[PDB]
């Protein structure tokens, strides 16, 4: 059945960040000595994962309590566990975790492994006991208190017998990337042995798939089953558990991103580069290499997006006259004047329309001026700004600092118009050129024979205040 | 934004103070960040530095009095001063270098002796 | 279409307002007219200004209405003041564009104004 | 899906056979077992080979069944001799992929062997 423990008290958790972890084999092919660009669900590089200690001591006395809160599930979960006594045992998945909706269950029962999908009646605090005493023969007698009952189960599984917990720093890492797509339960998994650690360390480990489960249920929330080393009837304070819950687990949530994976000759994924993390990483992804030489490279195109859409049909009459809400100017918006649709910034114009004219076209391809139906103020439209983005870098293996040149635009509009990496536009390092706006480089009055040609008589170079400087080229 | 610090002012010799250079961008993506100080009439000199892995370094006049730390619950890097002398009167600045370097404006610290 | 003219606020007796003919561009004229009409009765000639300067006014609007022109923005203004409930109507401004000697004035664009205590 | 299996056919008592669990690639395991099952009876362990070198045999398969491995071809093999009519069964390979302290044997694939005189 079920047993009620004490309240979780909503403890404020520490956080840690996963330095380049949790990339798995996306496809089912064998690729050797290739650099492949894969767009799929991955855990972002250098992302914050939240880590729970298995058993926390709210006081050093021995006041020990579980940390197994229910957590969301949006398009996959990277779950790592660092532990040495199989204190974590499995997971439940579902939407409501009650009798209303189907629920899936993976758990290690002592020695066997059982997977089910039923209408389990999960209570609030599932736990698996394993206590011992020297007298008689107990040696982890156990209690299995996960679900009250199960009805008309569809998927069944059991495995074979095995071993249990111990009645010492070789903590093992176990990583899983549970994702549910197309009514499946892709469980990418990998075990590794590590020693002399306290948290999850920086490292790289490609994860290989383990099993696909044909399940086909709606999944939104999941929990974690923890092995208890005690008994609620006679709960001990200290040394009852495993060193005050040093074993712990980390949760992070996948996002749809593009990665550059480096398959070595053997077909084993060795390195990865996250495109959307840095300007330098986008340069690597566009050049399809892990090292880039000195120069400037055009990565992508920056375009101002229309903020809000406005309409302006109101002729005033006949048929059904409509309304236009309001009118906004000096702002890049989507506009529909009497059915003429487009995007642009509307501004007050000094052109003088003849009384019988509606719109003008000085360029012969685009109507640069328009007459407003409500008030006869004549508005000229200008296309929202855009331009290429060039990444100025010295040698990739000299330094990882780069500068960014937005070509052919003023940069009173760069930080907000575009939505990846963020600039924050420090006041001193947004030097303006004729060729565009420069971000991440300072100004130097001195002149040198110019290394990297930026344009309009400005060239940039590297000096050990940002490491990259821009100056006006000298002729000798 | 602004990587701003919040702490400083007038202190008494042998006192203590806390600095809270705090960032909106994630602390872990920094990959290296430090504190420097500019003394009145003296060129700027490094105080202390911490990188992403965990290595921590100080200059000679820094060890044993104030150490560096960063609690991963509010993104911030901490430098609590202990037993200040009159010669630590300076302007303290925190720097954090992502793909480009980011700078704060520092804070005045003056010890009365 | 040609020109356009609308807008204006409701007022109470004794109030003041300055009706303005929306600047539609440069147009040839010799007499800017202001008519007023309310349901149940015909359009009536209210205020006429000639390009030379002749100011024709109805007997019912003497000493309360002032008509003027501004050629910088090419708009004729009618200042209406000392208002009474008899001014509850729509006001229409007619242009002067010569046609075959003169015709097709442009009063079609109007503004609704009601003068009542509530 | 991982591993694949094939091999094995009907034979006559007193003969010999070389059952094979065709190896689908380099995998990490410790307990690699041969199992048998006949209709009307439960599936009982035939034999097991450990990573270290301990070889476990059931009682009924003493002196007649032998389990061998080839790391180079990575495949596991069973030399089964002294054929008896009771040996008719579907044979399986249960694997030891380490999962959460042990689990997910891959024995779902079988190989049919029938021992009879006709
Ligand atoms: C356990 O306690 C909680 C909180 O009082 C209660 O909501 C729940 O119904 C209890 N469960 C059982 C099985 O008694
Ligand atoms: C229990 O721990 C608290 C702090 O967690 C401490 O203040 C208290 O003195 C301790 N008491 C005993 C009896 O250990
Ligand atoms: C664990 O639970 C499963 C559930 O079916 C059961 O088959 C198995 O025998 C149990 N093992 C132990 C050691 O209790
Ligand atoms: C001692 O252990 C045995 C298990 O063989 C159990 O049946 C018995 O109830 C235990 N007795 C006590 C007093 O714990
Ligand atoms: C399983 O049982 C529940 C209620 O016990 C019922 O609502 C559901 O339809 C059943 N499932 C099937 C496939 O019959
Ligand atoms: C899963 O359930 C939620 C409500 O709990 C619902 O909004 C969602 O649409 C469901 N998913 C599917 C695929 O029906
Ligand atoms: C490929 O893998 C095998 C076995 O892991 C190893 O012996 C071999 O050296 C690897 N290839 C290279 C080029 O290292
Ligand atoms: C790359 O590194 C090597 C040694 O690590 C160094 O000799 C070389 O100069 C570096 N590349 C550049 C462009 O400086
Ligand atoms: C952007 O820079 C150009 C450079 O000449 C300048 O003309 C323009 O006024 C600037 N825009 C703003 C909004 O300051
Ligand atoms: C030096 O650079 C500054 C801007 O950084 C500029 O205002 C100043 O005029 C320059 N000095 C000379 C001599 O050009
Ligand atoms: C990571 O931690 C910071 C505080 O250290 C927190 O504000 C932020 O929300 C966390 N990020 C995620 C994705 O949980």
């Amino acid at each position: 059945q079920c047993v009620n423990l004490t309240t979780r008290t909503q403890l404020p958790p520490a956080y840690t960040n996963s330095f380049t972890r949790g990339v798995y084999y996306p496809d089912k092919v064998f690729r050797s000595s290739v650099l492949h660009s894969t767009q799929d669900l991955f855990l972002p590089f250098f992302s914050n994962v939240t880590w729970f200690h298995a058993i926390h001591v709210s006081g050093t006395n021995g006041t020990k309590r579980f940390d197994n809160p229910v957590l969301p599930f949006n398009d996959g979960v990277y779950f790592a566990s660092t532990e040495k006594s199989n204190i974590i045992r499995g997971w439940i998945f579902g939407t409501t975790l009650d009798s209303k909706t189907q629920s899936l269950l993976i758990v290690n029962n002592a020695t066997n492994v059982v997977i089910k999908v039923c209408e389990f009646q999960f209570c609030n605090d599932p736990f698996l006991g394993v206590y011992y005493h020297k007298n008689n023969k107990s040696w982890m007698e156990s209690e299995f208190r996960v679900y009250s009952s199960a009805n008309n189960c569809t998927f069944e599984y059991v495995s074979q017998p095995f071993l249990m917990d111990l009645e010492g720093n070789f903590k093992n890492l176990r990583e899983f990337v549970f994702k549910n797509i197309d009514g499946y339960f892709k469980i990418y998994s990998k075990h590794t042995p590590i020693n002399l650690v306290r948290d999850l360390p920086q490292g790289f480990s490609a994860l290989e798939p383990l099993v696909d489960l044909p399940i086909g249920i709606n999944i939104t929330r999941f929990q974690t089953l923890l092995a208890l080393h005690r008994s609620y009837l006679t709960p001990g304070d200290s040394s009852s558990g495993w060193t005050a819950g040093a074993a712990a687990y980390y949760v992070g949530y996948l996002q749809p991103r593009t990665f550059l994976l480096k398959y070595n000759e053997n077909g084993t994924i060795t390195d990865a580069v996250d495109c959307a993390l840095d300007p330098l990483s986008e340069t690597k992804c566009t050049l399809k290499s892990f090292t880039v030489e000195k120069g400037i490279y055009q990565t992508s195109n920056f375009r101002v997006q229309p903020t809000e859409s406005i309409v302006r049909f109101p002729n005033i009459t006949v048929c059904g006259p409509k309304k236009s809400t309001n009118l906004v100017k000096n702002k890049c918006v989507n506009f529909n004047f009497n059915g003429l649709t487009g995007t642009g910034v509307l501004t007050e114009s000094n052109k003088k329309f003849l009384p019988f004219q509606q719109f003008g076209r000085d360029i012969a391809d685009t109507t640069d001026a328009v007459r407003d139906p409500q008030t006869l103020e004549i508005l000229d439209i200008t296309p929202c700004s855009f331009g290429g983005v060039s990444v100025i870098t010295p040698g990739t293996n000299t330094s990882n600092q780069v500068a960014v040149l937005y070509q052919g635009v003023n940069c009173t509009e760069v930080p907000v118009a575009i939505h990846t990496w963020r600039v924050y536009s420090t006041g001193s390092n947004v030097f303006q050129t004729r060729a565009g706006c420069l971000i991440g480089a300072e100004h130097v009055n001195n002149s040198y024979e110019c290394d990297i040609p930026i344009g309009a008589g400005i060239c940039a170079s590297y000096q050990t205040s940002q490491s990259i400087i821009a100056y006006t080229m000298s002729l000798g | 934004v602004q990587l701003q610090e919040s702490g400083g002012g007038l202190v008494q010799a042998g006192g203590s103070l806390r600095l809270s250079c705090a960032a909106s961008e994630s602390i872990f993506r920094m990959e290296l960040m430090e504190w420097y100080h500019q003394a009145p009439g003296k060129q700027r000199e490094l105080v202390a530095t911490i990188n992403r892995c965990g290595s921590t370094n100080y200059s000679d006049s820094v060890k044993g009095r104030f150490i560096i730390s960063s609690d991963n619950a509010k993104n911030s890097v901490y430098l609590q001063m202990n037993s200040l002398k009159d010669e630590d009167t300076a302007v303290y600045s925190c720097h954090a270098r992502t793909w480009t370097s980011y700078w704060g404006r520092g804070t005045q610290v003056t010890v009365s002796s | 279409v040609q020109l356009q003219e609308s807008g204006g606020g409701l007022v109470q007796p004794g109030g003041s307002l300055r009706l303005s003919c929306v600047a539609s561009g440069s147009v040839t004229f010799n007499s800017m007219g202001w008519y007023r009409q309310a349901p149940g009765k015909q359009r009536e000639l209210v205020a006429q200004i000639t390009a030379g300067g002749d100011t024709h006014y109805a007997d019912s609007v003497k000493g309360r209405f002032t008509i003027s022109e501004h050629r910088g923005k090419n708009a004729v203004y009618l200042e209406m003041h000392s208002l009474k409930p008899e001014d509850t109507a729509v006001y229409y401004c007619h242009l002067q564009v010569p046609f075959l000697g003169g015709g097709y004035d442009y009063w079609g664009q109007g503004t609704q104004v009601t003068v009542s205590s509530g």
